């Protein structure tokens, strides 16, 4: 009983430049190497990547965010490489003090640098979002990947932009640091009367656990019926095989209801997006509408 | 207050979504039937969705689901009891008849095409220039059955071109003919390929393919069905 | 009632125990020996919970809570009303979970499919047994286990967590959260990519896996592929739950101090321990 977690044999052919459709091939790179290592688990082929204008705008924008934090971390380390490595987790680029409110007027050494790093990150993600849409259009595919990535952007937007604005200060935003953003998270909960009483936090968790449950179930199922070419999900949608039937009937006989080879992917995208969707609402209502979720919880309203 | 409105709103939305999702997952297998194949009276509280139509690429036309459902094959089973809910016993040889774990589906008797409308799955000898890049090369190894008898030798790998992975070994039998074995149902070892599902005497009865350089979705289902059926049905002849 | 394609699969055989005795369906549900075992342990378990609710003087789902024995009972039995119901209910629960896993094995055997689903489920069972059996037994009392109640179990997470300071600092807990977060990303992307191919721009033909592979190379320069993404999802989600159990097996046992303080192993390394400046010194 071989289990199909790793391949027993790799086969390689000429590198794959991919489908064309309306893609501008001027903007695609050359294929990178193959990877035997990767090739045991998935595809061996690195590349080619498509880098148009939006890619470079995003990538340049995104490195500027990373270096902007990194330069502050060096300053804090007093430019000592040993200290930098020692305290890497303890460094933190914090937002402007409540004093400066929603003003872009605070000095570099007191959150002005946080605003710069944030502006770069805002450009980075939004350009990258435009890129997920446009790369799909060019291949004539649905925009599921862009509408799903929006759900994640929603929580990130609420945490560092929308909610800070509605509270009326940049100090309400998340510091760029490893241990410091953990503290922010812990401290956020305490100040709001414990997020376990925030009913949106509770659903957020249900979905985050459902995402783990459902991909365990889905993954395991496809591997169980990969002996009838189950992984070939599009041709099983177009023309149902014993793979799709045995997959469905496993679940019908276990728990009394089942999915289709297409329908399971609707369960999937929704289970996952509902994490960051309920998440964002929970955070957005925290400090704006509800002071204390324990207290709110007592009235239910 | 704004938070209570938001959460009451959400639960209403979540209900409509669970309803939307359930009806979406009724586009195949429904409506439900009795064991005799007439439509069951109780269908559940969810209705059938309005049909949707996929346009299959490469001039293969359309699929519309939900649509009319028939097996388009005979089922060699008979009831073992006078009421619903009991097993149905194979009336013949379940491996030959293609029932239970040996079940296949009447899929299109065409091969899956890649994005460019070429065949997805070629023998590696007709795939320029696919080679084995890593792991043991199974080509030339003897194929042993669960009865620890040699049934044949591997003479090629059938490869997915666009996903670049091995999907079948082509096995030459005592008689000079070949068969395909799912890559997922064999253990490639240093010195042989081991097949747990089948004994040596059942390799002959693996369904054969009508063309030597392509395999159709129907043929795939028959081969894979037959091999998986072996786990239940060739159990008398399995050692350890 | 049966699915249109179901009858050809409802043949006899595949049972581990009982042979053909429990080898039947009730509506959609397969039964089998382990079907009966599940109903037994689950029925008895639900009686015991209602009994627990009677003693406690409440029929409110949001209030019913079955508590472990108090720490002074150690690893012995306790009176039904002061930890014994929890102990019996914990046996019943373990019985129903393991029964459910073995029932999935019999279904795997009938259908001639692999055993990946019950194997994956066994990781969830391990996590539960870490919390209610393995960790309490290493710490020397059933009292360290979580209570069976909707809000009281959340109360336990908060108290257990905050015992060790801010629990974020557990390094196994850090890895575990990473795998949960990543698995959600992976599920979002997998669901979206298949749907974007089957449901392309209005009036176009169904895309191929080639379009799927092409899309991901265009976006990030690598595609793991259609078999890879299914392997990856199984591994991300099973890993998340592995590191979850590991983060709690070590908490209370080999480490009982503040988790934040653990991280001094790195800061106090001798070759930068004394170097002035930075956050530490
Ligand atoms: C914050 C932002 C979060 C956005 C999350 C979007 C999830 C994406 C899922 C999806 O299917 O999107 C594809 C879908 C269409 O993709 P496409 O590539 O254009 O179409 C290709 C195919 O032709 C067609 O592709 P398709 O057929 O796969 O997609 C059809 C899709 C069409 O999807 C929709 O109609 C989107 C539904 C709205 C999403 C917004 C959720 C808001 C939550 C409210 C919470 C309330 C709290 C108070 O149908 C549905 O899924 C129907 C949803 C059922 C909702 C039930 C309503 C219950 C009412 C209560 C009684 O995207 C959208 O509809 C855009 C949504 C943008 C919202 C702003
Ligand atoms: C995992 C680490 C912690 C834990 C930390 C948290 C945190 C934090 C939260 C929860 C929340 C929940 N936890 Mg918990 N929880 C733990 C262990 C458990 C165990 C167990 C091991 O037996 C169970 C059954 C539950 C069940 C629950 C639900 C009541 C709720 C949402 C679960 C969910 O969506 O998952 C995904 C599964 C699905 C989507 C499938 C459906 C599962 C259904 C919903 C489970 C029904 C449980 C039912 C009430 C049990 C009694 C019925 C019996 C038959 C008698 N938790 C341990 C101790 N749990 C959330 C909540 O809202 O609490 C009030 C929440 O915020
Ligand atoms: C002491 C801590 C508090 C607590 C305080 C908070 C706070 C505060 C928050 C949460 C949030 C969440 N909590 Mg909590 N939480 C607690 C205890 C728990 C417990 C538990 C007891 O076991 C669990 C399971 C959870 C679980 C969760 C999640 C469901 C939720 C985050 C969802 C998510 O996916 O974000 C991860 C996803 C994102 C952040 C989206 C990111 C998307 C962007 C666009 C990505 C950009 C990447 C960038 C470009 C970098 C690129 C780098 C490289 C290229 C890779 N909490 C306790 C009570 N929790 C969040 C929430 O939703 O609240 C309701 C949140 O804000
Ligand atoms: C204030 C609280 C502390 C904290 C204290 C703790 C404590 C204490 C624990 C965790 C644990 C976890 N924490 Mg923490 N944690 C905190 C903040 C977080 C944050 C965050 C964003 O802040 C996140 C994302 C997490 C995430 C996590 C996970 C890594 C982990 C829980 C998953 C798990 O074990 O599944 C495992 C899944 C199960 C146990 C479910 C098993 C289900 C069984 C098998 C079947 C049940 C069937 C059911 C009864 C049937 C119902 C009927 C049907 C519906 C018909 N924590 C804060 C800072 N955290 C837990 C852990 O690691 O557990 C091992 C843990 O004990
Ligand atoms: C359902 C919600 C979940 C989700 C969804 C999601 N995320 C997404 C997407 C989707 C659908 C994308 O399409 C997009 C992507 O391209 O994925 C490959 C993305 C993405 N989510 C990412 C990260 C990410 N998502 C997270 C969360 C989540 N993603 C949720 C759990 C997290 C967590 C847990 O904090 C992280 C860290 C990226 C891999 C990518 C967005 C890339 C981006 O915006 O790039 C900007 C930055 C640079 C180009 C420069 C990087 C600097 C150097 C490190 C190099
Ligand atoms: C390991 C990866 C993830 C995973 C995987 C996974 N779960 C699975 C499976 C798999 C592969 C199944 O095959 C199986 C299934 O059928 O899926 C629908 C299942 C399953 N996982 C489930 C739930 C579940 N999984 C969870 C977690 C996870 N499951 C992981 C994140 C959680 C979380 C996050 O908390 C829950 C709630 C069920 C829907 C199902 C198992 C059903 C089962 O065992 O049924 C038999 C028993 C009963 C019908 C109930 C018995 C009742 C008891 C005797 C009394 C109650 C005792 C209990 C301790 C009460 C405590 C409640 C309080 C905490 C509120
Ligand atoms: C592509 O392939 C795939 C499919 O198909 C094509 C699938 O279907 C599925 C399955 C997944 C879905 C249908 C999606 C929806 C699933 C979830 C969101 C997961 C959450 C699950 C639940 C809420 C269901 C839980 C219910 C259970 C366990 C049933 C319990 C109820 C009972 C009354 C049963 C009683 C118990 C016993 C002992 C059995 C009967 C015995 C006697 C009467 C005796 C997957 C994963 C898949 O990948
Ligand atoms: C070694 O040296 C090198 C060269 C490598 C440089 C070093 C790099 C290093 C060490 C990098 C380390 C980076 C780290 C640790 C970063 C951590 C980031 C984390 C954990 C982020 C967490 C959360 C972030 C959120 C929620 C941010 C939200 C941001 C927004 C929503 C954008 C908001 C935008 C604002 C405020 C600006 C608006 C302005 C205009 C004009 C629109
Ligand atoms: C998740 C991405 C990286 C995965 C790489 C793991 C490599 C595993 C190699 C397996 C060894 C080969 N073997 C013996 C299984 O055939
Ligand atoms: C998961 C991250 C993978 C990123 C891989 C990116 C591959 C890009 C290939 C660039 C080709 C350039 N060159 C000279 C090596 O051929
Ligand atoms: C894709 C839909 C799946 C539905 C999952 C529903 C899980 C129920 C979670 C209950 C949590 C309720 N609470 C306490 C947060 O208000
Ligand atoms: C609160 C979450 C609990 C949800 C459990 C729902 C299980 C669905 C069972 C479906 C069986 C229906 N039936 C018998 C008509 O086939
Ligand atoms: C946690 C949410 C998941 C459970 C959703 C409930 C859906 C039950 C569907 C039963 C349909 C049964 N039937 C008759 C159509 O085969
Ligand atoms: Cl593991
Ligand atoms: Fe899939």
């Amino acid at each position: 009983e071989y289990q199909n977690i790793f391949s027993q044999v790799q086969v390689r052919g000429p590198a794959d430049l991919g489908m064309t459709e309306d893609v501008n091939l001027a903007n695609r790179s050359g294929v990178g190497p193959f990877s035997t290592l990767l090739g045991w688990f998935g595809n061996a082929q690195l590349g080619p990547i498509y880098l148009g204008s939006l890619g470079v705008l995003s990538l340049f924008s995104g490195l500027m965010w990373f270096f902007t934090i990194g330069i502050w971390f060096w300053y804090q380390a007093g430019w000592n490489p040993a200290v930098f490595l020692r305290d890497l987790f303890f460094f933190s680029l914090e937002p402007p003090a409540p004093e400066y409110g929603l003003s872009f007027a605070a000095p570099l050494k007191e959150g002005g640098l946080w605003l710069i790093a944030s502006f770069f990150m805002f450009v980075a993600v939004w350009s990258w979002w435009g890129r997920t849409y446009l790369r799909a259009q060019a291949l004539g595919m649905g925009k599921h990947t862009a509408w799903a990535f929006l759900s994640a952007i929603w929580l990130w937007m609420v945490l560092g932009f929308i909610r800070p604005i509605l509270m009326g200060s940049w100090s309400e935003a998340v510091p760029y640091g490893i241990f410091s953003h953990l503290d922010w998270t812990n401290n956020f909960s305490l100040v709001h009367g414990n997020l376990f009483y925030n009913p949106f936090h509770g659903l957020s968790i249900a979905f985050l656990y459902g995402s783990a449950l459902l991909f365990a179930m889905h993954g395991a199922t496809i591997l169980a019926v990969s002996r009838f070419g189950g992984e070939r999900e599009l041709e099983q949608i177009a023309d149902r095989g014993t793979a799709a039937e045995r997959a469905a009937l496993f679940w019908r006989w276990t728990m009394g209801f089942n999915a289709t080879m297409e329908g399971i992917h609707r369960w999937a995208i929704w289970m996952a997006v509902l994490v960051t969707l309920t998440g964002g609402i929970g955070i957005l209502l925290s400090g704006t509408v509800v002071d204390n979720w324990y207290v709110w919880g007592q009235n239910h309203g | 207050d704004l938070a209570s409105l938001a959460i009451y709103s959400f639960w209403i939305f979540l209900a409509g979504l669970i309803y939307y999702l359930q009806t979406e997952n009724m586009r195949e297998g429904y409506p439900l039937e009795n064991e005799d194949g007439t439509p069951a009276a109780n269908q559940g509280p969810f209705p059938l969705p309005k049909p949707k139509t996929f346009i299959l690429p490469h001039g293969r036309g359309t699929l519309t689901v939900p649509g009319p459902e028939s097996e388009d094959r005979p089922i060699a089973l008979a009831r073992t009891a006078v009421s619903e809910g009991f097993p149905h016993a194979p009336t013949g040889d379940p491996m030959k008849d293609g029932v239970g774990p040996a079940s296949w589906v009447a899929r299109r008797d065409l091969p899956e095409l890649d994005g460019h409308g070429h065949n997805k799955i070629k023998p590696m000898k007709a795939a320029a220039g696919f080679h084995v890049s890593a792991g043991k090369n199974p080509i030339g190894l003897p194929v042993r059955g669960c009865d620890l008898e040699i049934a044949g030798k591997v003479v090629d790998i059938w490869v997915d071109i666009p996903e670049q992975m091995a999907r079948f070994l082509e096995v030459e039998l005592k008689d000079g003919s070949t068969r395909l074995l799912p890559m997922q149902m064999v253990k490639v070892q240093s010195n042989r390929v081991h097949v747990n599902a089948l004994s040596s005497d059942l390799f002959a009865g693996i369904p054969t393919i009508k063309s030597p350089t392509e395999v159709t979705l129907l043929e795939e289902d028959k081969i894979c069905g037959y091999v998986a059926g072996g786990l239940m049905y060739a159990a008398p002849k399995r050692k350890s | 009632a049966l699915l249109s394609f179901e009858r050809k699969y409802r043949v006899p055989g595949g049972t581990l125990v009982g042979g053909n005795l429990f080898d039947f369906w009730v509506g959609p549900f397969y039964v089998g020996f382990f079907g009966v075992a599940t109903f037994f342990f689950a029925a008895l378990g639900i009686i015991l919970i209602a009994w627990s609710a009677v003693l406690q003087g409440t029929w409110n789902p949001q209030l019913i809570s079955v508590y472990p024995p108090a720490l002074e009972y150690g690893l012995g039995g306790a009176p039904l009303a002061k930890g014994g119901l929890w102990q019996i209910i914990t046996i019943c629960a373990t019985g129903a979970f393991v029964s459910w896993a073995l029932r999935e094995v019999e279904i795997c055997r009938k259908l001639g499919i692999g055993y990946h689903i019950p194997f994956a489920f066994a990781f969830a069972i391990l996590a539960y047994l870490t919390l209610v059996l393995f960790r309490p037994v290493m710490m020397g009392a059933w009292g360290y286990a979580f209570p069976y109640g909707i809000w009281t179990h959340l109360d336990w997470v908060s108290n257990t967590g905050y015992t060790y300071g801010n629990f974020h600092y557990n390094p196994a807990h850090m890895i575990a959260i990473s795998f949960f977060f990543t698995n959600a990303l992976a599920l979002a992307l997998h669901g979206a990519l298949v749907l974007s191919a089957a449901n392309p721009e209005k009036g176009k033909e169904m895309r191929t896996p080639d379009h799927e592979d092409t899309f991901f190379r265009d976006l990030v320069g690598y595609s793991i592929g259609t078999l890879g993404i299914h392997r990856l999802g199984l591994l991300l989600s099973l890993s998340a739950v592995f590191f979850s159990a590991l983060c709690m097996i070590i908490t209370g046992t080999i480490w009982f101090d503040q988790w934040v303080d653990w991280w001094q192993w790195w800061v106090k390394l001798p070759w930068w321990a004394n170097i002035p400046g930075g956050i530490n010194g």
